[PDB]
DNA sequence: ATCGGATGTATATATCTGACACGTGCCTGGAGACTAGGGAGTAATCCCCTTGGCGGTTAAAACGCGGGGGACAGCGCGTACGTGCGTTTAAGCGGTGCTAGAGCTGTCTACGACCAATTGAGCGGCCTCGGCACCGGGATTCTCGA
DNA sequence: TCGAGAATCCCGGTGCCGAGGCCGCTCAATTGGTCGTAGACAGCTCTAGCACCGCTTAAACGCACGTACGCGCTGTCCCCCGCGTTTTAACCGCCAAGGGGATTACTCCCTAGTCTCCAGGCACGTGTCAGATATATACATCCGAT
C-alpha cells in the first residue's frame, strides 16, 4: 500500500510525537530520519556499527534513544545527530523506553538481567525488582502517563510497580486458561486514556484497563477488557500496537506476514492486510494521528493509510435511490 | 481457576490417530472441530448425569460408578471399574 | 534420491498399528483438563477419580472411534476415501443423535 | 471395608478350563463387573415378568424363562440345559 | 416463460352414528389413627487422594511443503423404474357358530421368611518371583524406481 | 519387473511388579425349626378366537412404455499424505497440603404395619353430537404447446 525505495535495512522505527517523522534502524547501525509530508529522508545518523533493535523519540522530540546490538545504548539529538550520552550493559538491551512525561528518564530491558531505569542527568540507575528472581526475561513498559511500570515475565506474572519508588502497587499471573503461564511477549499501551495490551506465548493478546488492575491490587485476578487472536490460523504475533485514538488493535503475522486489526470495545476484527508472501515480517507502528501503519519486513518499510468516500466521490453524491417526496402543493401553481 | 479452551487442546492429530484407529483412510479438515463439538456434546451429557449422581451422593469429589451408572442409563454400559 | 511412500501407505501402515494396539490414543492432561472445564459449567469446584477420568477417556474414545468407524462405512456407501462432515452427522442421525 | 467379589470363581474356573493361564487384575475387574451386569440383567427381566404374571415369587422357571429371553440360540440352550442340570443335582439331596 | 386443459384436491352440505360424555350403585383402597424400629441424620475422626506445583525430555504437535490422488464436475447412454391402464384377486363385512382356553373363585399346602445359633469360606493384607515389558540387534519382508 | 531401502519380526537378555499364593480373621453362609401364606391346583364360566362361508370390490399384477436417473468415464484442482523441521508441554517423577470421603457412634423421625370406615373410582347403562362419510363444487397445480 506504498513503500520507500530511499530505505535500506530496516529493522525498527519510531513516529515522533505527532507521527511526521519516523527514526527507523538499519543493519548498517544507521538512523534513517525519514518524513512523511515531504516523503523524504530528513535525517541520518551514524548510530553504530552494530544494528539498532529499539529507538524511542522524546516528547519535545528533540532527543531519541537508540540501542544497538553491541548492547550500546546512546542519546541523539535529533537536529544534530550527536550522541548525547552513551552507557553499555551486560545481557543484551531488549528495549530501551523514554519516560513519556520525563525525557531525563528511560527505562532499559535487557536480555537476562532485569530492566534498570537510568537518568540521562545523572548517569545512575534503579534496578526494578523481580518477583520470582528467576525470569531472566522480563518485558517493562511506562504507562500513558509515565505514573507505573507495568512488568511482565516469561512465566506469566505481572507486577505494576510506581515509577518513582519501584514498589509493587499492583500485581497478577496471567493464565493459559486452564492453570499455566505464558511468557509475556510484550507490553503495550495506549497513548490515549488506560487500555493497554499483552502480546503472550499463547499467540493470544489480552487487553486490559490499568484501573481494573490497580483496584485489582497484588495478587488478583483482573480479567481482560478482551482476549484477540487468530482462532483460524493460531498465529504468533511478532510485534502489536493500538491505534493512536485507542480503538483499533493491529497484530502482525510474521509467520504468514499478515496484518490483523481488530477493534477495542467490541474486538471484532476490523480488517486484514496481506504483504509479500515472500516477505519475513519484522516490525509494526501505528500513525499517533493518522490511519496510517508503517511495516518494516526484510527490511522494507510499507505503508498502510485508510481514506474516507471522497478524493473522487465529491452534485449531492448518494447512495441508494431516493424516492421523491411530493407537497400538497407540488402540482399547484 | 476458570478453564477455557480446552475443546482445541484435541489435536489433529490424535483425531486423526483414532481415525485410523477407526481405520480411516483420507479425511477433510472440516471434521476436527465438528469432531470436537460431537465430543463436548457426548460428555456434555455424561459429566452433568454423573455429578447428578454425585448430586444425590451429596459429595465434592466424582467417582467412576457414577458415569458407569450414566453410560448403564446412556445404555452404552462400560466394565471394570466395580 | 529422497523417497517418500505413497499416500495413504503409512497411514495404512498407522491404521494397521492401531488395530494392533489398544492403549489410549489422547494426552491424559488435555483431556483431563477438558474434563474439568464441562464440570464447571454445571458446577464448579468438583474433584474426580484418577480412576473415573481414565472411564471418561476410554468410553469417549471408544464411541469415537465407533463413530469414525461407521462413518467411514458410510463414505464407503458415499464411494469415496475422503471423509465428509454430513457423512458424521447423517451417521449420528441414523445413530439417532439428532 | 470388606468388599465382595467374585475373582476367586474367576480363578476356579478359569483353571478349570484354562489351568496354564494368568490374567490381568484388569481384566478380572472388568469380566466382575459383567457378572454383575447380567446379574441384575437377568433380576430385573424376573422381576418384571412376575410382575406381569403378579407374582411374588421368582423361580428356577422364571430364571429358565428370562435366560431364554435373553440369551440367544445355543447360548441360551446350553444354558437352560445347564442351569436344569444344576438344580436337578441340588434336589437330588 | 404462459396459457389451456386435466386432474387432483380442499369445502359445504346432510345424516348416522356409535363412540362418548355422563350419571349410578356399589365396592375397598384410601384416608385416619396408632405403634414401633431403626434408616437415616449428625458429628467427630482419620486418610489420604487430590489437587496443587516444579523441572527436564522428547515424543509429539505445529507448521511447512510438494504433489500425486481423488473429489468432483461434466457428459453419454441405457436400463430400470414410474405410470396409467388394462387385467384378475384375494381383502374386507358380516354374520354364523363351537369351544379352548383365558379367566375367575375356592381350597390347602409346601415353602421360603425369619430368626437364632454356628463358622469356615472368603477377604484384606503380606511376601514373591516370572511372565512380561523393554531394549538392542539381527534378519525379513513390502515398496517404489528399473 | 529385480534391487534399495525401509518398516517390521523375532531373538536373547534385564529387570519388575502384578498375579498369585498364603495367613489371620470374621460375618455371612448354613442349619434348623415355625409360620403364615403364594400359588398349585380343581373346577366352574364365556368369549374371544377360531374357522365357515358368501358377497362386493377395492385392490393387486402385469404391460407397455417413456425416460431419466444410475452409472460409467475424463479431466481438473486442490488438497490432504508424507516427510522434514522446529517448538512444547505431556509426562513423569517427586513433593505437600487439606478437604473431602469414608467411618463410627449416637439418636430419633419417619415409615411400615394394623385396624376402621367410607367415598372416590369403577363397572355399567344412556342419550347424543364430532365427525365419518358421500357428493357436488370451486380452487391449485402439473404438462404440453406456444
Amino acid at each position: 500500500d506504498g513503500t520507500l525505495d530511499c530505505i535500506s535495512m530496516a529493522l525498527t522505527c519510531t513516529f515522533n510525537r505527532w507521527g511526521t517523522l519516523l527514526a527507523v534502524g538499519c543493519n548498517d547501525g544507521r538512523i534513517v530520519i525519514w518524513d512523511f509530508l515531504t516523503r523524504g529522508i530528513a535525517k541520518i545518523i551514524s548510530a553504530h556499527i552494530h544494528p539498532v533493535c529499539s529507538l524511542c523519540w522524546s516528547r519535545d522530540g528533540h532527543k531519541l534513544v537508540s540501542a544497538s546490538t553491541d548492547n550500546i545504548v546512546s542519546q541523539w539529538d535529533v537536529l544534530s545527530g550527536d550522541c548525547d550520552q552513551r552507557f553499555r550493559f551486560p545481557s543484551p538491551i531488549l528495549k530501551v523506553q523514554y519516560h513519556p512525561r520525563d525525557q531525563n528518564k528511560v527505562l532499559v530491558c535487557p536480555m537476562k538481567s532485569a530492566p534498570v531505569m537510568l537518568t540521562l542527568s545523572d548517569s545512575k540507575h534503579v534496578v526494578l525488582p523481580v518477583d520470582d528472581d528467576s525470569d531472566l526475561n522480563v518485558v517493562a513498559s511506562f504507562d500513558r502517563r509515565g505514573e507505573y511500570i507495568y512488568t511482565g515475565n516469561a512465566k506469566g506474572k505481572i507486577l505494576v510497580l510506581k515509577t518513582d519508588s519501584q514498589d509493587l502497587v499492583a500485581s497478577f499471573r496471567v493464565t493459559t486458561g486452564t492453570s499455566n503461564t505464558t511468557a509475556i511477549k510484550s507490553i503495550e499501551f495506549a497513548r490515549k486514556g488506560s487500555c493497554f495490551l499483552i502480546n503472550t506465548a499463547d499467540r493470544i493478546i489480552r487487553v486490559y484497563d490499568g484501573r481494573e488492575i490497580l483496584t485489582c491490587g497484588r495478587d488478583g485476578e483482573p480479567e481482560p477488557m478482551q482476549k484477540l487472536q487468530d482462532l483460524v490460523n493460531r498465529t504468533p504475533w511478532k510485534k502489536c500496537c493500538f491505534s493512536g485514538d485507542g480503538e483499533y488493535i493491529v497484530a502482525g503475522s510474521a509467520r504468514q506476514h499478515a496484518l490483523y486489526i481488530w477493534e477495542k470495545s467490541i474486538g471484532n476484527l476490523v480488517k486484514i492486510l496481506h504483504g509479500t508472501r515472500g516477505e519475513l515480517l519484522l516490525d509494526v507502528a501505528w500513525h499517533p494521528v493518522r490511519p496510517i501503519i508503517a511495516s518494516i519486513s526484510s527490511g522494507v518499510v510499507s505503508i498502510w493509510a485508510q481514506n474516507q468516500v471522497e478524493n473522487w466521490s465529491a452534485f449531492k453524491e448518494l447512495d441508494e435511490n431516493v424516492e421523491y417526496e411530493e407537497r400538497e402543493s407540488e402540482f399547484d401553481i | 481457576k476458570v478453564l477455557r479452551d480446552n475443546i482445541q487442546g484435541i489435536t489433529k492429530p490424535a483425531i486423526r490417530r483414532l481415525a485410523r484407529r477407526g481405520g480411516v483412510k483420507r479425511i477433510s479438515g472440516l471434521i476436527y472441530e465438528e469432531t470436537r463439538g460431537v465430543l463436548k456434546v457426548f460428555l456434555e451429557n455424561v459429566i452433568r448425569d454423573a455429578v447428578t449422581y454425585t448430586e444425590h451422593a451429596k459429595r465434592k469429589t466424582v467417582t467412576a460408578m457414577d458415569v458407569v451408572y450414566a453410560l448403564k442409563r446412556q445404555g452404552r454400559t462400560l466394565y471394570g471399574f466395580g | 534420491k529422497p523417497h517418500r511412500y505413497r499416500p495413504g501407505t503409512v497411514a495404512l501402515r498407522e491404521i494397521r498399528r492401531y488395530q494392533k494396539s489398544t492403549e489410549l490414543l489422547i494426552r491424559k492432561l488435555p483431556f483431563q483438563r477438558l474434563v474439568r472445564e464441562i464440570a464447571q459449567d454445571f458446577k464448579t469446584d468438583l474433584r474426580f477419580q484418577s480412576s473415573a477420568v481414565m472411564a471418561l477417556q476410554e468410553a469417549s474414545e471408544a464411541y469415537l472411534v465407533a463413530l469414525f468407524e461407521d462413518t467411514n462405512l458410510c463414505a464407503i456407501h458415499a464411494k469415496r476415501v475422503t471423509i465428509m462432515p454430513k457423512d458424521i452427522q447423517l451417521a449420528r442421525r441414523i445413530r439417532g443423535e439428532r | 471395608t470388606r468388599k465382595e467379589s467374585y475373582a476367586i470363581y474367576v480363578y476356579k474356573v478359569l483353571k478349570q478350563v484354562h489351568p496354564d493361564t494368568g490374567i490381568s487384575s484388569k481384566a478380572m475387574s472388568i469380566m466382575n463387573s459383567f457378572v454383575n451386569d447380567v446379574f441384575e440383567r437377568i433380576a430385573g427381566e424376573a422381576s418384571r415378568l412376575a410382575h406381569y404374571n403378579k407374582r411374588s415369587t421368582i423361580t428356577s422357571r422364571e430364571i429358565q424363562t428370562a435366560v431364554r429371553l435373553l440369551l440367544p440360540g445355543e447360548l441360551a440352550k446350553h444354558a437352560v440345559s445347564e442351569g436344569t442340570k444344576a438344580v436337578t443335582k441340588y434336589t437330588s439331596a
